[PDB]
């Protein structure tokens, strides 16, 4: 998906981690597919 | 870079967390002018605040 | 881990070349790892940073050190298209020819990204046109698939 | 329920996981009265939709 | 905290995720502090 | 885990009377787990649902089944101020003073609450007043943390 959602979060901390995980899971999308896969299955190997 | 074990419970769980930590660990290998455009791209997103209204 | 070693790790990802030079000569770990293996090279290779790895060739530093998913630092120089720094790891001994854990070569990466030129460095250097990855399919099979026809007609040519 | 285990490098990353995943798991001791009384908080939340205004 | 905080996010998938973790983390302050404490400690145990 | 398993763990949270006795009927394990280690009479204890805690206590289900955490059904009824949940476990024989993970009795939990009749019903069952957790702490003590001084004078005559 590309669109973009709004939330509301009650608590500064749960802000702080929402907002971690937000970076990391909208910046995800910009790594190639290749290093994706790779990572996969390194993960898989354990 | 310890290798550290967590204990889950259940598929459910496990999979959100693989996700989560996936996300966490392959932003090292973007470039900074790639994480750049980003931090531009959620700065210039601010100039138009979230409010409640409608 | 060590401290000096994140330090030099998040440096040489960063371009700070003054503190990549001053973290080594206070006893940096060339070979420190970040959370997914990679080394002060790989980073540096990812982030575009030429002179520092040019500085991270003149020590014992693994030109060919793999990360935990088999990346070498050639590898990542070619997806992202630092194309100098594709140079200066193959004149330092880069493996040409590395094999991640998805059976990518750098010039599967190359292909995928469609980085002409680095296709074209690679093959100067003997990089293999028959490599097949995981999923049966050579650097030409991924140009196909990602509409780099450029590339996908060198590398016919080279087959 | 199966006890599956997930290999997390750092210490960083480790703690985040444990924090989202006891988030998860805490959720059980709550009663259905509690977790009715959020939802319709919730639900009120809605009458007042966030938009890109300020 | 106590506080309400908004943010937005790029993509149906991530807006998902983030709002279970939104509903997981607002509600575990709901959670009495004893059984908080009993869980933390089967946590160390392992 | 099973499948039954899992729906006769949602139904007793979720105070489905009927979906309860026909799981039950269906073969559904009693024993089954939650995540948190909570079985179907955990669940009914803490949701609350009197009806679904006494089908469970007709069958085999150990009323003093301990979760992870070391919590009984009777802890959690307690905590959660669930009275008559309280009297009907402590009448299918609940260990009035079950311990769990950090050294907390029923009554600690209901001191930690501030359940007054619960702590009345309890003593009534012979909570032991003088059991201390973790931290050092009787229900007294607690019930003096929490600004509960009406259980803490209850518990001070006890002593």
């Amino acid at each position: 998906d590309e669109d973009t959602y709004y939330l509301q979060v009650r608590g500064r901390k749960n802000f702080e981690i929402l907002m971690k995980l937000k970076e990391s899971l909208e910046l995800m999308e910009l790594v190639p597919q290749p290093l994706v896969d790779s990572y996969r299955q390194q993960q898989q190997l354990l | 870079d310890e290798l550290l074990y967590l204990p889950v419970r259940g598929r459910e769980t496990y999979e959100m967390l693989l996700e989560i930590k996936e996300s966490l660990e392959l932003m090292q290998y973007l470039p900074q002018h790639t994480i750049e455009t980003y931090r531009q791209q959620q700065q210039q997103q601010h100039q138009h605040l979230l409010q409640k209204q409608t | 881990g060590s401290d000096l070693g994140k330090k030099l790790l998040e440096a040489a990802q960063t371009g700070q070349d003054d503190e990549v030079r001053i973290l080594m000569a206070n006893g940096a770990d060339v070979n420190a790892m970040d959370m997914v293996g990679m080394t002060p090279l790989h980073l540096a290779a990812v982030n575009g940073h030429l002179e520092i790895v040019e500085v991270l060739l003149k020590t014992s530093a693994d030109v060919n050190a793999q990360d935990y998913q088999g990346e070498t630092p050639l590898h990542l120089a070619a997806i992202w298209g630092h194309l100098e720094i594709v140079e200066v790891l193959l004149k330092a001994g880069a493996d040409v020819n590395a094999n991640d854990l998805v059976g990518h070569t750098p010039l599967h990466l190359a292909a995928w990204s469609g980085h002409l030129e680095i296709v074209e460095v690679l093959l100067k250097h003997g990089a293999d046109v028959n490599a097949q990855d995981k999923f049966g399919k050579t650097a030409f099979d991924i140009s196909i698939d990602n509409g780099n026809e450029d590339i996908a007609e060198v590398l016919q040519k080279a087959a």
